[PDB]
RNA sequence: ACGAACGAGACUCUGGCAUGCUAACUAGUUACGCGACCCCCGAGCGGUCGGCGUCCCCCAACUUCUUAGAGGGACAAGUGGCGUUCAGCCACCCGAGAUUGAGCAAUAACAGGUCUGUGAUGCCCUUAGAUGUCCGGGGCUGCACGCGCGCUACACUGACUGGCUCAGCGUGUGCCUACCCUACGCCGGCAGGCGCGGGUAACCCGUUGAACCCCAUUCGUGAUGGGGAUCGGGGAUUGCAAUUAUUCCCCAUGAACGAGGAAUUCCCAGUAAGUGCGGGUCAUAAGCUUGCGUUGAUUAAGUCCCUGCCCUUUGUACACACCGCCCG
């Protein structure tokens, strides 16, 4: 198992909705990577711009 | 008359009236020393304007104060808004724009905050409720 | 509202009218109805008036 | 900010926008000092909220063909239009073909007119399946 | 497309997957195939597509 | 927007990030400074104002929660300058810089929620939002300064200072440098 | 489907943009005549600058402030985006940007509560050994448990004494028959004794010379000067009368307590909380009520996942409606 840390630029989110922990639906793209598209779920204020932190570039959520 | 301005001021109900007067340039609060109306904490507080409003526009000005009311920090932005609402006119409609330009624009590079203080207030006690918008719990058996 | 005292026992009433008056009349209460505007004689700038003039 | 605004406001302004519209205002400060004189309400409550509608209207007056107001200015122009010149064009349009069938109907009246016998003849297969 | 990233070919035509899919009416009930209608909009139809 | 920005002890400008995901939540320059931070918390207007609301004020205003606390507000203040004046004294260079730091070394990374798969009760992991990761440092430091003058003999500013030292120039020492390490783990292994 | 209402919007108060409006010798001011008193107060120990809730007698004066009448704000108003530009929504310049909160008050009815607010009120009941009536003592306050509403905290941001830094709520003298709001000095320590006096209230307390924020100060993580009862010993104080401390004050008694597992409430903004002060009860008077008021916080701007209104489809042996019928 690897885990590579990651700077993940939010290129959307998709609302407050689905999981009542004041989630978010992302769609990062991580500033370095092509074809790899890891979409994923946050927690709270986001906004498009701000890198998320990332220890390990493998934690797609779609309720997976 | 022409030649001084006394108008009001205040934090939601601590109300100072500010008068800047011509002389030699002096500054009192309450007609008190200006540090010292001593919360003693805040000695930091009440001297950031006057020393960033131009020291110049404070060499000129006999500040008297007028004040009662409310709580200590309450009044001390009583006289902080008091004293630019008395200047403001002070140099807008006895003196010219120029003298205005430098300080108007002193005014939001402080902060807006101090021509007018907040809409806000302490409101009446809602019963069954110990304050404003809480509830006397909900008991059982 | 009142009361009534019966052989049988009590009987309640209770009576809520508008009042009469359109204008404040003696019960008559404020001028205006809480409602929409209307016209009485609106005016217009219809006819033609092209430049001429008179000396009075 | 705001709020969906009421019928006691609907009714005051599709009454003045239709006839004190020519000499209703372009913008709110206008509409409101209109409302003094020529408005009639309990409040200033009802009549601020009529001025803000009815800069609402001036916004859409001059807003081409408008569905949510009705003024002079829309009811003669529209009617207007509508009297109109027509172009020359009893024959309708230029030179026309027409159908051997429709010929041969027409064979019946015993009649024709300026023809060139379009042929349209053969189908593909028809009204879906 | 991450399929696609570290490929011999570069993407390939995708051989999909074909079902048949069955549910029984209970079961479609349970999990979302459809719902009910009204009492003549259940004589028109629109499938799940 | 002032000639000179200084504390009356140290300056007040010199601050910048160091784990960019934190851009703009981390505030020091938004559209002023003052001799010393006071506020009703009149940036509550949304959650982005508090986002971006001063990192100084922040802390300021934060540390008064255990009720009666705010009842003194003065002598908290006095408190606070206090302990950046003892980080100042002890570990010597500025103590904003090096707090900026401690948060980011102390930040948590992800939080994860109850969705049972077939009923049970699990976890899953998102991403911390960068304003909820600094707000757990800051305010679960806040929560170390108090479990530590509430059962130890050093008084507020002291254990506040201390805190503030360990936190960036220490692994381990913080109440908030371990929930850091059992948020991750559990993030982890509850993706 | 049309032409109609009531319930919402409307009907009011409160807080907020008012450097322009309206004037009070019963209010303040008074900027003006440091004039009369004051200190030289100070560098200076002079001209003057600083401070007098110090006065001017009043037939000087004004409402900046001031209590506030009307005049008048604010209506998605504009525009940057979306819709169908429908009714509107986020934002920014004009800043008060919508909406500060308090109020006002339905149709059917519950059989929930009101006859111990009543001579509101039908039956019957008590009707001279009274449940009508005046009064005395006791009871409504007795404790092996359970519960809620509760004040004080569990101490170091503890906090002890002393200084000085800072109001508006409202009542305020005989009543529909007995006791109205305050202040001065003389004593004991405070409680408490004393008499002269202001007042039917912008007159007067009170420029409520309000606390907790302030600071000097301390011993030192020590059931510890804490959290501070219990009970002892007295002192006054109303009252016909405090004995099972009704209240006040002291010496002094020094305890149960280390932020609490069983369930749950509350608030996402001068709002919680900390919180001194008012006002209702009175011969005695608040840990209650409900307002004044300050020092003012953690995250939140989403969602019905938990408990809950309304909507539509839609099954029903239920017609007091799932706490219902119901079956062997």
């Amino acid at each position: 198992r690897v885990q590579p840390i990651k700077l993940a630029r939010v290129t959307k989110v998709l609302g407050r909705t689905g999981s009542q922990g004041q989630c978010t639906q992302v769609r990062v793209e991580f500033m370095d990577d092509t074809s790899r598209s890891i979409i994923r779920n946050v927690k709270g204020p986001v906004r498009e711009g701000d890198v998320l932190t990332l220890l390990e570039s493998e934690r797609e959520a779609r309720r997976l | 008359p022409l030649q001084s301005v006394q108008v009001f001021g205040r934090k939601k109900t601590a109300t100072a009236v500010a008068h800047c007067k011509r002389g030699n340039g002096l500054i009192k609060v309450n007609g008190r020393p200006l540090e010292m109306i001593e919360p003693r904490t805040l000695q930091y507080k009440l001297l950031e304007p006057v020393l960033l409003l131009g020291k110049e526009r404070f060499a000129g000005v006999d500040i008297r104060v007028r004040v009662k009311g409310g709580g200590h920090v309450a009044q001390i932005y009583a006289i902080r808004q008091s004293i630019s609402k008395a200047l403001v006119a002070y140099y807008q409609k006895y003196v010219d724009e120029a003298s205005k330009k430098e300080i108007k624009d002193i005014l939001i590079q402080y902060d807006r905050t101090l021509l007018v203080a907040d809409p806000r207030r302490c409101e009446s006690k809602k019963f069954g409720g110990p304050g404003a918008r809480a509830r006397y719990q909900k008991s059982y058996r | 509202v009142r009361h009534v005292l019966l052989r049988q026992g009590v009987l309640g009433i209770k009576v809520k009218i508008m009042l009469p008056w359109d204008p404040s009349g003696k019960i008559g209460p404020k001028k205006p109805l809480p409602d929409h505007v209307s016209i009485v004689e609106p005016k217009d700038e219809i006819l033609p008036t092209t430049p001429i003039s008179e000396q009075k | 900010m705001g709020r969906v605004r009421t019928k006691t406001v609907k009714k005051a302004a599709r009454v003045i926008i239709e006839k004190y519209y020519t000499r209703l205002g372009n913008d709110f400060h206008t509409n409101k000092r209109v409302c003094e004189e020529i408005a009639i309400i309990p409040s200033k409550k009802l009549r601020n909220k009529i001025a803000g509608y009815v800069t609402h209207l001036m916004k859409r007056i001059q807003r081409g063909p408008v569905r949510g107001i009705s003024i002079k200015l829309q009811e003669e122009e529209r009617e207007r239009r509508d009297n109109y010149v027509p172009e020359v064009s009893a024959l309708d349009q230029e030179i026309i073909e027409v159908d051997p069938d429709t010929k041969e109907m027409l064979k019946l009246l015993d009649f024709g007119s300026l023809s060139n016998l379009q042929v349209t003849q053969p189908t593909v297969g028809m009204n879906f399946k | 497309r991450d399929i696609s990233e570290a490929s011999v070919f570069d993407a390939y035509v995708l051989p999909k997957l074909y079902v048949k899919l069955h549910y029984c009416v209970s079961c479609a009930i349970h999990s979302k195939v459809v719902r009910n209608r009204s009492r003549e909009a259940r004589k028109d139809r629109t499938p799940p597509p | 927007t002032p000639d000179i920005k200084l504390f009356g002890k140290w300056s007040t400008d010199d601050v910048q990030i160091n784990d960019i995901s934190l851009q703009d939540y981390i505030a020091v320059k938004e559209k002023y400074a003052k001799y010393l931070p006071h506020s009703a918390g009149r940036y509550a207007a949304k959650r982005f104002r508090k986002a971006q609301c001063p990192i100084v004020e922040r802390l300021t205003n934060s540390m008064m929660m255990h009720g009666r606390n705010n009842g003194k507000k003065l002598m908290t203040v006095r408190i606070v300058k206090h302990a950046f004046e003892i980080i100042h004294l002890l570990t010597g260079e500025n103590p904003l810089q090096v707090l900026v730091n401690a948060i980011i070394n102390s930040g948590p990374r992800e939080d994860s929620t109850r969705i049972g798969r077939a009923g049970t009760v699990r976890r899953q992991a998102v991403d911390v939002s960068p304003l909820r990761r600094v707000n757990q440092a800051i305010w679960l430091l806040c929560t170390g300064a108090r479990e530590a003058a509430f059962r130890n003999i050093k008084t507020i500013a002291e254990c506040l200072a201390d805190e503030l030292i360990n936190a960036a120039k220490g692994s381990s020492n913080s109440y908030a440098i371990k929930k850091k390490d059992e948020l991750e783990r559990v993030a982890k292994s509850n993706r």
